[PDB]
């Protein structure tokens, strides 16, 4: 991965304005509520029966920090992704089982977290270095698949 | 299928649309050349310099189609279906990029609704654009 100088400017010109818990809270409950399924991983979580009841989940919210705040370490060190993330390839994959085709699914939907909020901040260019993010990480999160 | 609850939200989400139609089929497509370029091979003939004459014209087209199948949600097929014709038996759209439009369309509205975006109302909308895409496909089945 082939890391732009106004790629990174941008990544991280984002980042340093991303609230963590509350885009953190949204895109989790946005992946439950948007893809029903999901919510299989995380019965221990409780309450998860309505979108109401999603949303108002202090877990799903808790967990959902630790999430983008993970992405977070992604961002500031945009060299070592498959590093930073070998560790937690493992969880997702021998422990949790997790189908690599739902770390994408919680990358696009980072993207519509991010962009609800920054609206028209969030420029094309801003896009195309963000889902190139999503892509590479989660990419990180299978490799323990292969 | 679509939901009662579903139908409903989708409607209230293309009222306030608006008029925009132009600018936002617009703005999509174009977010989807960049963010997707491997989609721009569809495109030869096409000219894509932001604001390209074209796009313009192409944008509310696929804008007015969407609406179109909108109006007519309860029966999408004989609605959009006519593009069924084109984009598998001449174009050959690979049935994947279909979501990669889905995911810029519910950007460029993300961007200017954001209240009106809510889980809820982010769902339908998927769920509208997966048969919209689901009938332009069709052919494939
Ligand atoms: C693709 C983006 C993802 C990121 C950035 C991510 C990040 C993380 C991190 C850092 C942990 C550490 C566990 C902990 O903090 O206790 C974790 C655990 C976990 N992940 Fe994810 N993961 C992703 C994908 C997924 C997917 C697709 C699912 C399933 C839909 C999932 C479900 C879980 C569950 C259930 C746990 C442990 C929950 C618990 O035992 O309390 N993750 N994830
Ligand atoms: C909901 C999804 C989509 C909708 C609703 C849609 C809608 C439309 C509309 C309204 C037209 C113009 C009809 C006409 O003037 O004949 C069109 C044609 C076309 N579509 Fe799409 N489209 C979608 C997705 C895609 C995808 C995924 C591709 C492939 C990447 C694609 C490629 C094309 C091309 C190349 C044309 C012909 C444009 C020209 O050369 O004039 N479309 N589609």
């Amino acid at each position: 991965v082939q890391w732009s100088a106004e790629e990174k400017q941008l990544i991280s010109g984002l980042w340093g304005k991303v609230n963590v818990a509350d885009c953190g809270a949204e895109a989790l409950a946005r992946l439950l509520i948007v893809y029903p399924w999901t919510q299989r991983f995380f019965a221990s979580f409780g309450n998860l029966s309505s979108p109401t009841a999603i949303l108002g989940n202090p877990m799903v919210r808790a967990h959902g920090k630790k999430v983008l705040t993970s992405f977070g370490d992604a961002v500031k060190n945009l060299d070592n992704i498959k590093n930073t993330f070998a560790q937690l390839s493992e969880l997702h994959c021998d422990k949790l089982h997790v189908d690599p085709e739902n770390f994408r699914l919680l990358g696009d939907i980072l993207i519509i977290v991010l962009a609800a909020h920054f609206t028209k901040e969030f420029t094309p260019e801003c896009q195309a270095a963000w889902q190139k993010l999503v892509r590479v990480v989660a990419h990180a999160l299978a490799r323990k698949y292969h | 299928v679509l939901s009662g609850t579903d139908k409903t939200n989708v409607k209230g989400i293309f009222s306030k649309i608006s008029s925009h139609a132009e600018e936002y089929g617009a703005e999509t497509l174009e977010r989807m050349f960049i963010t997707y370029p491997q989609t721009k091979t569809y495109f030869p003939h096409f000219d894509l310099h932001h604001g390209s004459a074209q796009i313009k014209a192409h944008g509310k087209k696929v804008a007015n189609a969407l609406i179109e199948a909108v109006n007519h949600i309860d029966d999408i097929s004989g609605a959009l279906s006519k593009l069924s014709d084109l984009h598998a038996q001449k174009l050959r759209v690979d049935p994947v990029n279909f979501k990669l439009l889905g995911q810029c369309f519910l950007v460029v509205v993300a961007i200017h609704h954001p209240s009106a975006l809510t889980p809820e109302v982010h769902a339908s909308l998927d769920k509208f654009l997966c048969a919209v895409g689901a009938v332009l496909t069709a052919k494939y089945r």
